[PDB]
């Protein structure tokens, strides 16, 4: 019954000083709300860095505070890194239970970008052993994390019988995912040239296969 | 960073946050480079050709 | 230090109940509490409640006050979530999490639940080799396909889990009322095929386990 409000998304670059706020929809923060900032990184990731307003997790950098400006709780990056891009979320004590912002997803500039590490497999054998055919294009390592992939059965964009997930990111904070073509073991047998392509920031990666 | 002296390390500020660096990546020159006869905090000593 | 390791993720269909696990480590149980969160797909994240670790009482946030019930086994610094009758709309990640100075200071890794109705289908598990011709660099790049299994999860490492360095396994996804899962990995040329290179895989739903070993295609 209670309505924490945050910035919905900050960018930054490395080294500069950026301000994260909290708001209280009852009115203003005060020390006996004891905020509380969580991160968020990628896989589900979560640690707490600041918590009773400001005290500091242990092992939580120094670059990271936590205070009460005017009527919101705010955590400061002093020097932003690169590592710093992640969601942070704050929560709110109401006297009996705790009430979670919506997070402000922040963007640090820094890593250098990374093409992609595509590879294509064809369908293994014991698989054409059940009437079954897929192709399995993976991509790793790229960043930023966005891409196209486009499949060309003989020459022919496909446009139907593939699959893309969603980027995901990895643990270096790099992204990957893979892409599908289902074919059957006969529409495998069929045609002869298959090529998975993949654009990222600007540049083409086509591996094909050749049966 | 942590504000010690230390004469092999420097102090630079890096997007809102101060890092350190290294004290022989550090050079001074007009046309040709000059010899560093001193280091210390924002002053720098130093013997140069015509420039 | 501080762990908290929770069970892995389930699949149950409408009505079922769920009992989630938090085993703790790296502090004395009793003297911190536990908070339940819920990071729903979409929504972001809401406390579920507290669990006083030390009498045993739970409070329950209004929203989950009835379905869900905290409990703990004290004695092994294990704290559950049981979530019963279980709706659809229930489907999000539910974390564990340390109650200390004043707000959170650690979470857990996060057990994520799929409320969806189907049977029970075993994977298909199938190596990708390079292809037939050369594949000559400084390294190389094996994959695995697991296809075609319901429900979900599915576990995958690569020789018993002794080569994870270079390793991108791939979130499982929806297609046709299946989950297809692969996994890549990546080690130099030297290794293999002179070393084996195998992918395990283990489908719990169905009691299906596969090692499969990555063979040349010629």
């Amino acid at each position: 019954q209670a309505v924490v409000t945050q910035e919905s998304a900050l960018t930054t670059s490395p080294g500069e000083t950026v301000t994260l706020t909290c708001r209280s929809n009852i009115g203003a923060v005060t020390s006996s709300n004891c905020a509380n900032w969580v991160q968020e990184k990628p896989d589900h990731f979560f640690t707490g860095l600041i918590g009773d307003t400001n005290n500091r997790r242990s092992g939580v950098p120094a670059r990271f505070s936590g205070s009460l400006i005017g009527d919101k709780a705010a955590l400061t990056i002093t020097g932003a890194q690169t590592e710093d891009e992640a969601i942070y979320f704050c929560a709110l004590w109401y006297n009996n239970l705790w009430v979670f912002g919506g997070g402000t997803k922040l963007t640090v500039l820094g890593q250098p970008k990374s093409s992609p590490s595509v590879t294509l497999f064809p369908p293994s054998s014991e698989e054409l052993e059940t009437n079954k055919a897929t192709l399995v294009c993976t991509i790793t390592d790229f960043y930023p994390g966005v891409v196209t992939v486009d499949w060309k059965v003989d020459g022919t964009p496909v446009t139907q019988g593939m699959e893309t997930t969603q980027p995901s990111k990895q643990s270096n904070n790099k992204y990957m995912a893979s892409s599908y073509l289902t074919l059957t073991a006969r529409a495998w047998e069929r045609h002869s040239s298959y090529s998975c392509q993949v654009t990222h920031e600007g540049h083409t990666v086509e591996k094909s296969l050749s049966r | 960073t942590d504000d010690s002296h230390d004469w092999t390390k420097l102090r630079y500020m890096d997007n809102h946050m101060p890092a350190d660096a290294e004290r022989a990546g550090l050079f001074v020159r007009t046309s040709a480079p000059c010899t560093i006869t001193g280091t210390m905090g924002h002053f720098i000593l130093a013997r140069c050709p015509k420039g | 230090q501080i762990q908290l390791v929770q069970s892995g993720r389930e699949v149950k269909n409408p009505g079922e109940t769920v009992k989630i696990s938090c085993k703790a480590s790296g502090y004395t149980f009793t003297e911190y509490p536990m908070l339940w969160v819920k990071q729903a797909p979409g929504k972001g994240f809401r406390w579920m409640g507290l669990i006083y670790t030390n009498t045993g009482e739970p409070t329950y946030a209004e929203e989950f006050k009835g379905r869900f019930v905290f409990s703990l086994e004290i004695s092994a610094s294990t704290a559950y979530l049981q979530i019963n009758n279980l709706t659809n709309e229930d489907t999000a990640t539910y974390f564990c999490v340390r109650d200390y100075f004043i707000s959170l200071d650690y979470w857990g890794q996060g057990t994520t639940l799929t409320v969806s109705s189907a049977k029970t289908t075993a994977p298909s598990v199938y190596p990708l080799a390079p292809v037939c011709g050369g594949t000559t660099g400084s390294s190389v790049t094996l994959g695995c396909l697991v296809k075609g299994y319901f429900p979900e999860p599915v576990t995958l490492t690569w020789n018993s889990g002794s080569l994870s360095s270079g390793v991108h396994t791939f979130p499982a996804l929806l297609q046709s009322g299946l989950y297809t899962l692969s996994s890549s990995v990546t080690v130099t040329s030297n290794t293999w095929p002179s070393q084996t290179i195998t992918c395990n895989v283990a489908h719990p739903a169905s009691s299906t386990k596969v090692d499969k070993k990555i063979e040349s295609r010629r």
